[PDB]
């Protein structure tokens, strides 16, 4: 609402550059990683990468290089922004306090110029004589390192060659000499210039230019011996020193284009190479001393490499924009010792609230090609590991208090296989012990404290009752015929074990175990629970059971074992655990199957009647439950492959994910040294600890090995629709199996309508739980899935997946054909309901008020869904250049255009037509569009900018949209969607970006906006930004045609930074304002509640 | 196009490369937009057009009829087809209307609320767009061929006025001023242009067959004078340092400001280094220029390739600036094309001609 807050929910994960040197100390080996706005420093150690510092830059890092001028203790850092801020950074550490000083800084932007096609290039003379920059066609900027230039004052040199592919300073030259590949009509060539710092002009190169490969894209300068330059083309690799010409054309590299390289040896004997297909390569140079020959070997397969650097001893870092970045060890083959999560380009995403809880969860289409996946981003509660002790095998855990006087848990019992073990756990120290009266030689089904200062241990063999003042054993109950115990359930007084289908009810009395009720069950007992609700006794009137065979949860009258309620759960999957518990006031029955399905019921301590059935699936593995009391209230822990904590708030169940990997069993443990903590055990280890108050994002990956494009969620079908594209090459076939080919069932478009590597397009039906690919529909040859929608249309009750496409032929620049296709997925079958032919590409679609709204090329049109199951066109709006983006609120439509920016178009139900309401008369290239509310409109610029439009308030000129906001995001936004990752500010929008950063936008009242605005400004003065860049510059809306101060946007990243600043530095900022200290602390803290 | 999207989207290529790269694809697909009309007012042929620099919605025209028209080029409709209606006009009745042909009209840069006109009535008039009344008027001893202001900055208020006199005229919009004179041209100055790039550099072209670049801050002398032979030919004075073999009636700077384009009556177009004034020797072939007055032409901007659009006959010749290839000759007009201006926003083009009509040229596909 004209006042907007933007905060980063997830930093960018993509790596645009990596470099390796001695930055932090002359004797440290450093690895530096630039992730967009983010700079990560590391020290390479004996084992692993020690992280040291991470800093934000106000800008997108274009260039990162370390270099060492004569007279410096250690390497210096040179950075160039994409807004062209230049800086020279030093690493300065005083004690454990650690700062990055700006030694020199300036902005090298030219007022105007033609941005070069292959992009910004930073380079540095091997002698640190100058920094070269090729920013624009026609010029070469020189930043002299000769004198002491603290302002980084630079100057251009006219470059006659107007098309330059790549350039590098050459080693070993009496004056800085650049070598470069450039294109003119007659071809591509490699040329050289000396750079006169006195003449401020170029001089003739040391060696004359030579013709090079038509596709030669990449220049490597070779170190002092051999000298010269190596030039990587798509087909061949050539070497030029100026006296000698060496060229090789390996067949092995023809398949891909080589996009990056790293020198391994300092003498330049070995270079790493990498390509768009993921192949790592080794380039070798054989050897008064000169170069004999070149050789290429294929080292392996890593993430598609944006950039790569060798560290030491066979470990290589892989930066990847397109997918997970890697740390990989070399062998013939390559193994990834480490994997760094990157939500790759987030091409699309959607917010789903599964479990029908309060909270959102994000599912993204991420990466591309080999690296494509879905990522599931959700919030969750982490846990603290105080102790983790290796105990493979744990089949169960129980807390026990041994000393009846002590109110603290002193004993952890662990059941194993044919045995039970007992933990002494004195303080923070845990060691194996024995316990009298307890058998170690059987596996333990249940144990704990019980009535009259006694202990009980149930096993496969007997239920053994134990007096704990003397210890030893008082009573024991075995099955009459001495058969084995199937399942165990016991509360402080009562006990029920089941042997097969048979059931025994026991009570606990002084030095006695009293059997009362007995019965045999229709089918075999699966799980039981007797935990008493409402107490008033300590005796439970009811019994909780579930069975094999019929798969039923049943509640029985405990004394009699008569059946109160039997609910039929259905399906081949049998119940793993059943639990009775109370949240708030209300009584639930919880029963969790072996597939992760957890049903929860309304329970009556009287009827035993289960009412209002509900089910959520958390996890795919059998889920076992344990109750644990956390401070005020009782919570149920759920152990599974997606471990979850379940409780109540506002009298409606809440399921919090837990940021752990997998948990087989758990019990709460509070000891004198481990207070109110939890006992968790997985297949390998038994870990101890507590729940982390603060929620951090948890991320899961579903690798597709092909490219996700759109994704959307069909609730009734309990699955996601996803449009994917795999590449095949010339009939065609893939290089690798991907999600589209792994499908359990699959179909191919039969359409009759329309009649060296090609995209093949699939609609994937994907299960919302297993995330397996249920079905794959493959489109026509040369068909493209563009837009995808899940909705029901017209008076027709069926929910459909609707997909717009285009026919992509090589001969044509924009598609003159395409189609809309209605699919329905029900009863595990993908059905094609209908087709609609269209005169071109369907770039976007949105369900509009029970109608379908699609855009085709220049045309935005509305479809109605007939009683005949078809699409009848209602109205066209033809005034557009390219309509790429659609959003809707009510009868309002927001249309994102390629260049014409945005339009609020409306539907007059009366005339059955379209009327333009208002337009943005500022031309902008749109990435995304969102409607904030009936008035304000959010939009994303091609240039990494955000803006906001608003319906104005007299003449017929009310058709003019005012711009009430402008902000430079620094990220390219692919998708906007309403929703939040949680549960002062109205509204919440999330956005996915190319670098993987996830943002959130929300609205503020003017009173707030202004407060934060001042706070921003005072904060700015006090905070020392890295490159000495100006924050207000950083955020200033900027393009070719415009540069303006950000307005109507508060930078959350900047504001949330106020909590980390020095206590005094805080009081400095506060000062006068418009308010004191802890007041702002309070505010800024609340503002973090939003993500 | 689908590739443009999917690339930009997976961030394969830089979003503003694909953007430039598309933009050029469009210029290439340029054709006469028969779906867009411009409302006819001018009774005399259209001598000049200028599209508002920021956001480019409104455009100024001027006629041999001495009228100035102001159009809104935007479309409010449900439809793709529309006319560009004239918002305002300086007409036969307007007290301050020009008496003779209006040769140039230019938006005061950096302030939309004011535009400027020069005429053959020997005046330069400074207008005010809201009030549509005069603001400043300047008079000259001779007819005004070309005027211009610096697109680069607010560091100064100077206008450069080309007149029949051999002296180049610098009028200062701040106060009345204009005692500032550039000397050394021997004939009519038929064109004047400020560098897009440098604040104080101006380029002047004269019937004296010469082109000079000045730093106006200097009391005496120019910076360079364009010699078409790069001085490989030894001439007596009065001969040497000529741009063309005829009147030089056109001037344009390439978008970056690093080169100059001149059109002569010698039927040639030459591209020059804007710094040292060397001839780059780009071909272009024969380009017909017979005009006795000045010749307005323009350059593309914001695309991979830079194009120049120069009126050629009743057509508009499109060339590539650096390469020197003729792309196409845009044909809509039935009589001689006097000027054309480029719409930077959408890659469209607008042309004025002696048929008293303004044609719209938009890219197709």
């Amino acid at each position: 609402m004209s006042y907007n807050y933007v905060v980063t929910a997830q930093k960018p994960t993509a790596v645009n550059g990596c470099v390796t040197g001695h930055f932090t100390s002359a004797e440290d080996l450093n690895l530096l990683i630039a992730k967009n706005t983010r700079l990560e420093i590391y020290v390479v150690t004996a084992e692993g990468l020690r992280p040291v510092k991470e800093v934000g830059m106000y800008g997108k890092i274009a260039v990162m290089e370390l270099f060492r001028p004569k007279g410096e203790s250690k390497d210096l850092l040179f950075i160039l922004t994409a807004k062209y801020n230049a800086c020279i950074l030093e690493y300065k550490q005083s004690g454990e306090s650690i700062d990055i000083i700006t030694r020199a800084h300036g902005n090298v932007q030219d007022r105007i110029g033609r941005p070069s096609e292959t992009g910004i290039i930073g380079i540095i003379d091997p002698e640190c004589r100058m920094i070269g920059l090729r920013l624009y066609d026609g010029l070469f900027k020189v930043i002299p390192l000769d004198r002491d230039n603290k302002e980084l004052k630079a100057f251009n040199i006219r470059l006659e060659e107007l098309h330059v592919i790549d350039v590098k300073f050459l080693y070993g030259c009496q004056a800085p000499t650049i070598c470069f590949v450039y294109q003119d009509p007659q071809g591509r060539h490699v040329k050289t210039y000396e750079v006169s710092l006195r003449e401020k002009e170029f001089n003739k190169g040391p060696w004359k230019q030579e013709n090079v490969e038509a596709e030669a894209s990449m220049v490597i300068a070779v170190p002092e011996p051999f000298g010269g330059a190596i030039i990587i083309g798509q087909e061949s690799i050539t070497y030029h020193n100026g006296d000698k010409y060496l060229a090789i054309a390996p067949p092995i590299i023809k398949q891909s284009t080589i996009v990056c390289h790293n020198r391994v040896d300092p003498n330049g004997s070995r270079y790493l190479l990498g390509d768009m297909e993921g192949r790592l390569f080794m380039l070798l140079l054989e050897k008064t001393v000169t170069l004999k020959d070149l050789r290429v070997e294929l080292l392996g397969e890593t993430s598609i490499a944006e950039c790569l650097t060798y560290l030491d001893n066979g470990v290589v870092f892989v930066g990847s924009r397109l997918g997970d970045s890697q740390l990989v060890k070399l062998n013939s083959y390559v193994v990834a010792m480490e994997t760094f999560t990157n939500l790759g380009p987030i091409v699309d995403m959607c917010v789903v609230d599964l479990e029908r809880q309060g909270q959102g969860q994000l599912v993204t289409c991420s990466g591309a090609f080999k690296e494509g996946s879905l990522r599931i981003i959700r919030n969750g509660i982490g846990i603290h590991e105080h102790a983790s002790i290796d105990l493979p095998g744990i089949k169960g855990l129980w807390p026990l208090r041994s000393d009846p006087n002590r109110e603290t848990d002193d004993t952890l019992v662990l059941s194993f296989v044919g045995q039970t073990r007992v933990l002494m756990l004195n303080g923070e120290e845990v060691e194996e012990t024995e316990l009298m009266g307890f058998v170690d030689d059987q596996q333990t089904f249940f144990c704990g404290n019980v009535a009259h200062q006694q202990l009980i241990q149930i096993t496969s063999a007997s239920v053994r009752l134990v007096s704990q003042e003397p210890k030893a054993l008082v009573s024991e109950w075995k099955e009459p015929q001495a058969k084995n115990i199937s399942v165990a359930s016991c509360n402080s007084s009562q006990v029920v074990v089941a042997v097969g289908r048979a059931l025994y009810y026991l009570q606990i009395h002084p030095q006695e175990l009293r059997q009362i009720s007995h019965t045999e069950m229709e089918h075999e007992v699966a799980c039981l629970d007797i935990t008493p609700l409402g107490d008033s006794n300590g005796l439970s009137p009811l019994c909780a059971i579930g069975l094999w065979t019929d798969i039923s949860a049943r509640i029985l009258k405990l004394p009699s074992f008569e059946l109160l309620h039997k609910e039929m759960l259905g399906g081949e999957i049998i119940p793993r655990s059943i639990l009775m518990t109370t949240f708030e006031s209300s009584h639930y029955l919880l029963c969790a199957l072996g597939d992760g399905a957890l049903f929860y019921f309304g329970l009556n301590i009287e009827t035993g009647l289960l009412s209002d059935r509900k089910k959520v699936t958390l996890g795919t593995q059998p889920t076992v439950l344990r109750t644990f009391r956390s401070l005020s209230t009782t919570n149920v822990f759920a152990c599974s492959d997606r471990p979850t904590v379940i409780y109540s708030s506002n009298h409606k169940l809440v399921f919090s994910n837990v940021n752990l990997k997998e948990v087989n069993y758990m019990c709460p443990l509070n000891s004198d040294g481990y207070p109110d903590s939890l006992a968790l055990a997985n297949n390998s280890t038994l870990t101890i600890g507590t729940i982390d108050e603060i929620q951090k994002l948890h991320i899961r990956t579903v690798p597709l090995y092909e490219s996700p494009r759109k994704i959307c969620y069909q609730e009734v079908s309990q699955c996601f629709g996803v449009l994917s594209s795999r590449i095949e090459v010339q009939g065609t076939t893939a290089l690798r199996p991907s999600a589209s080919t792994q499908a359990l069932s699959s179909s191919v478009s039969s359409s009759k309508l329309f009649s060296e590597e090609v995209e093949v397009h699939n609609l994937l039906i994907i299960d919302q739980h297993t995330f397996e690919v249920l079905h794959a529909h493959q489109f026509l040859q040369n068909e493209y899935a563009l837009s995808l929608v899940s909705c029901k249309l017209g008076k027709d009750p069926n929910t459909y997946f609707i997909v717009g496409t285009a026919m992509v032929y090589p001969e044509e620049a924009e598609p003159k054909q395409g189609r809309i296709v209605v699919f329905q997925y029900s009863d595990g079958k993908l059905q094609t309901v209908a087709e609609k032919e269209v005169k071109g590409a369907v770039y976007s679609m949105v369900e509009f008020n029970g109608k379908l709204l699609a855009s085709i090329n220049s045309t935005v049109r509305l479809y109605e869904w007939t009683t005949e199951k078809e699409l009848r066109t209602e109205c066209n709006h033809y005034n557009n250049i390219m309509a790429l983006y659609l959003k809707t609120k009510g009868d309002f439509i927001l249309v994102g255009d390629l260049m014409r920016s945005v339009l609020l178009l409306a539907y007059k139900p009366m005339e059955g037509n379209f009327e333009e309401i208002a337009r943005d008369f500022n031309p902008n290239w749109m990435s995304a569009v969102e409607i904030l509310d009936d008035d304000n409109f959010l939009g994303a610029e091609n240039a990494f900018n955000l803006f906001v439009c608003q319906k104005d308030s007299t003449d017929e000129e009310r058709q003019h949209l005012q711009e009430v906001g402008l902000f430079h995001l620094g990220e390219f936004v692919n998708v906007f969607c309403h929703g939040s990752l949680v549960m002062p500010t109205q509204g919440s929008v999330l956005f996915g970006t190319v670098n993987g950063m996830i943002g959130l936008v929300t609205s503020l009242s003017e009173s707030w906006y202004n407060l934060l605005l001042d706070m921003q400004n005072r904060l700015n003065k006090v905070i020392k930004s890295v490159g000495k860049i100006e924050h207000s510059f950083w955020r200033s809306f900027h393009t070719e045609r415009k540069t303006e101060p950000a307005t109507g946007f508060i930078d959350g990243d900047l504001i949330e930074s106020f909590l980390d600043i020095s206590r005094p530095k805080m009081q400095e900022v506060v000062a006068n304002l418009q308010a004191t200290a802890d007041d702002l602390i309070k505010v800024v803290e609340e503002l973090t509640r939003i993500h | 196009m689908l590739g443009f999207l999917s690339a930009r989207q997976t961030g394969l290529e830089d979003p503003l490369r694909l953007r430039r790269a598309e933009s050029t694809r469009r210029v290439l697909g340029l054709e006469l937009n028969k779906d867009r009309d411009v409302e006819r007012i001018h009774g005399g042929g259209i001598n000049t057009l200028d599209i508002e620099p920021v956001e480019g919605r409104y455009m100024l025209s001027g006629g041999s009829d001495g009228v100035i028209v102001l159009y809104d080029l935007e479309n409010s409709s449900r439809q793709s087809y529309y006319t560009c209606k004239a918002v305002c006009s300086i007409g036969r009745d307007h007290p301050d209307v020009h008496r003779y042909s209006v040769e140039t009209v230019q938006w005061y840069p950096h302030d939309t609320g004011m535009f400027t006109s020069s005429s053959f009535d020997k005046t330069l008039k400074v207008w005010d767009t809201n009030t549509l009344q005069t603001a400043d008027v300047f008079n000259f001893e001779e007819t005004v061929y070309s005027h211009h202001m610096s697109p680069v900055s607010t560091k100064h208020c100077l206008v450069a006025v080309g007149t029949r006199g051999p002296k180049v005229q610098l009028c200062d919009l701040k106060s009345g001023s204009c005692s500032h004179i550039l000397q050394g041209h021997r004939q009519e100055i038929l064109a004047v242009s400020w560098s897009p790039r440098y604040d104080y550099i101006l380029a002047t072209a004269s019937a004296d067959s010469r082109v000079k670049l000045w730093d106006v801050r200097r009391a005496s002398g120019c910076l360079i004078t364009l010699d078409q032979h790069n001085g490989k030919k030894s001439q007596a004075v009065e001969s040497a340092n000529t741009a063309h073999n005829g009147k030089v009636n056109g001037l344009c700077f390439t978008s970056d400001g690093l080169h100059l384009l001149t059109v002569g009556t010698d039927n040639r177009m030459r591209l020059w280094n804007s710094s040292n004034g060397e001839n780059t020797l780009v071909n272009y072939g024969k380009v017909c220029n017979n005009s006795k007055k000045g010749l307005k032409f323009t350059v593309s901007c914001g695309c991979s390739s830079e194009f120049v659009f120069v009126p050629y006959g009743s057509t508009i010749a499109v060339y590539t600036v650096y390469s020197g290839e003729q792309i196409t000759m845009l044909k809509g007009h039935y009589k001689t094309v006097d000027c054309c201006v480029f719409q930077s926003n959408f890659q469209e083009l607008y042309s004025g001609s002696r048929d008293c009509n303004i044609l719209a040229w938009v890219p197709s596909l």
